């Protein structure tokens, strides 16, 4: 029902900045958690963070400050403001949300 | 009276066999092992089963004196009331109203209050629900603690539940047992008077569990602990005694920010939750979700597959 | 519109909403000798949370976070999270995140900690000094007097859970802890904000009617007397309900369901707490089966049996 | 509103035996708690043992085992088997009973002493 891509990535320089998106389309009113996951070499996929439709949101311990989460009230976009990026960030990021208590949708 | 149930979101509400909150609904099968709980049950009009108790934070707490050999750190508690009255082993419950109801290690503490002058202390406590000497439907609970002289005799005692441990060395969370009810009166003894298994007898349905993380003091513990219905649940069921006109009852839980209906389930009349769906799995749900009752349907009702 | 009610559960079967204990007893007694403020189990007739009230009985006096501390110390800085482990927001309109203690003392409990990638788990002796300068809950800081001085890692899901209070034996005893006296959530030189309002009987030979419990002692000669304005569960049922308020006051009737008789009238004021007709201290000696019943919507002048 | 009056007291032996017992009159229907105090030489009063209409009971410590509260199911007497008498039972005994929150009537006490004697 919910289909997304992401756009932002890239190589960058420790210390530096990205910010990565991800466009929702089809039935968004029906998206209640949005979410960004990355996947790090050798390592299984780990959550980054989430925030809901209410704004409630929620950061990992090692982007604690650093990484920040944010989506548009329409909830057809949400964001990941990644500042002063180190060496552990390193890999696939997927942007993620929850359509239903089983149903989800994963990035390319 | 008309049947209804709280509208309570799941992490407004207590688990019902530890005084814990809840964390999430899960989902799976449990044909590998006997769903045999003793606390969190009650019926749709209110008949509380096993264990049962209303307080949500007089669950895994015991009350009485404590005696102990001297030298020794295991002491012997015997069990009072939750109020402090005597205890009557011949209620027909298969131990004291919320007694522990897996086998498995619990962590508290044990504190004391000198009665003539108001003194106090505690200590580090843990007790062993599968030891030998685990009889509480006599009476009597031991405690290992962390001193051999400070606990005085003829004093009120209360145990604080706070977690679980288990072995280091043997394999990871092979402790606790949460399916595994204790031996109530002793190693020897039968149980009694207990409240029946729970199996989903529906073909393509499983048992929806109100889930917890169990705190953990020391290991690799189990900490997973699965109840049939929130303790909110059985306080709301004693109260409104709304009688059951069918053996289930459709449950519709919902969004109430958008009117979205995310899943169905049947909560059955003997107090348990079932859904339409197929393995293991947890639920994710916005945070206001919460469940509602729609009608009473009979039981070859066919849920939609979902959650 | 909706019905007004009150749980018919006995007092013996509900919980402190201050304190996850149970409640032992209703006592009455004067309050002009100190301000009667209590943050939790503050709760309108119509279900409006006030302070730091929420809903969860066991969740009071519970701290989530991470843990830090200099090293080689044993006091730990917990990071504050949300109960459900989300990000903690500092700019809601309340005092403290909920569930935060309401009065100053030395809570003593177990700090517990897992580590995510293993499962290990570890739990340590821990105190919480409410009165401490350092504590500041609403900006996201508690400190926790622990037994270790390296067994807790950084970054990990930590929880205190709360099981007495305590006191110095060598000083004046039953001097600690104070429940009237609200922490400082920000700090010692920060000023409370969004607070529920204080409680006092108004009407003439009237006196709050407390739900009283007693706190787990762990050290020393404490005032273990914890009074909430209602009970935990009266919180969650206004809650739920949220039936309109006719009046100001709802008169509730005690009951002893062996009997049929009533044994005292109250008060419920639509704010959220309980008056009764009575003058000096005294513990009430009820049926174990007894309880409220709503029975009519009085007026703020109403003259009560007296009893209670 | 309730009057009570005790008896069967009086001197015993060390291990010994009595029987106290709690005559009861008038709105006996109204109590609910029926009750056994003691005050021994040097010392305030202190509780000995509670019984409920439904039969729930309490006994302090120094007592268990050795003392028994009972009650008629009409609430119109209650009693008190002491057994394993020691002189440190000495003392007057009061029946008690509760029939309101803050209501309660006492009995006049009937004193029993525990030494030996001729």
């Amino acid at each position: 029902q919910v289909q997304l891509q992401e756009s932002g990535g890239g190589l960058v320089q420790p210390g530096g900045s990205l910010r990565l998106s991800c466009a929702a389309s089809g039935d968004i009113f029906s998206i209640y958690l949005m979410g960004w996951y990355r996947q790090s070499p050798g390592k299984q996929r780990e959550l980054v963070a989430t925030i809901t439709s209410s704004g409630e949101t929620k950061h990992v311990y090692s982007v604690k400050g650093r990484f920040t989460i944010s989506r548009e009230n329409a909830k057809n976009a949400w964001y990941l403001q990644m500042n002063s990026l180190k060496p552990e960030d390193t890999g696939v990021y997927y942007c993620h949300a929850v359509t239903g208590v089983i149903a989800s949708s994963w990035g390319q | 009276k008309p049947f209804s149930v709280p509208v309570l979101t799941v992490e407004e509400m207590t688990n019902s066999r530890f005084p814990i909150p809840l964390e999430k609904l899960f989902t799976g099968p449990s044909s590998a092992f006997v769903v045999q709980p003793q606390n969190g049950r009650c019926t749709t009009d209110g008949v509380l089963l096993g264990t049962t108790q209303l307080s949500p934070v007089n669950i895994c707490t015991f009350r009485g004196d404590v005696t102990h050999i001297t030298g020794s750190r295991n002491y012997t508690m015997n069990l009072a009331s939750q109020n402090w009255n005597d205890y009557d082993p011949t209620e027909e419950i298969p131990a004291p109203l919320g007694t522990p109801d897996f086998v498995g290690k619990i962590q508290g503490v044990l504190t004391q209050t000198t009665r003539t002058d108001g003194s106090t202390r505690g200590h580090k406590a843990t007790v062993y629900t599968g030891s030998a000497d685990f009889a509480p439907k006599l009476g009597r609970v031991q405690f290992e603690t962390d001193t051999d002289r400070d606990f005085e005799a003829n004093q009120n005692t209360k145990f604080t539940p706070v977690g679980v441990i288990q072995d280091g060395g043997t394999t990871h969370r092979n402790e606790p047992q949460q399916w595994v009810l204790p031996s109530y009166s002793g190693r020897n003894t039968h149980n009694v008077h207990l409240a029946p298994a729970v199996a989903p007898t529906f073909p393509g349905e499983q048992l929806l569990f109100f889930r917890s993380t169990m705190p953990g003091c020391s290991g690799y513990p189990n900490m997973d602990l699965d109840c049939l219905l929130p303790q909110e649940w059985v306080q709301y069921f004693y109260q409104e005694a709304a009688p059951a006109q069918s053996d289930v009852a459709l449950l519709r839980f919902v969004n109430p920010d958008t009117g979205r209906v995310l899943f169905e389930c049947k909560l059955h009349k003997s107090g348990y939750v079932t859904v339409a769906h197929t393995g293991q799995h947890d639920l994710v749900i916005p945070p206001n979700g919460y469940f509602r009752f729609d009608s009473w349907v009979n039981q070859f009702y066919t849920l939609a597959p979902m959650g």
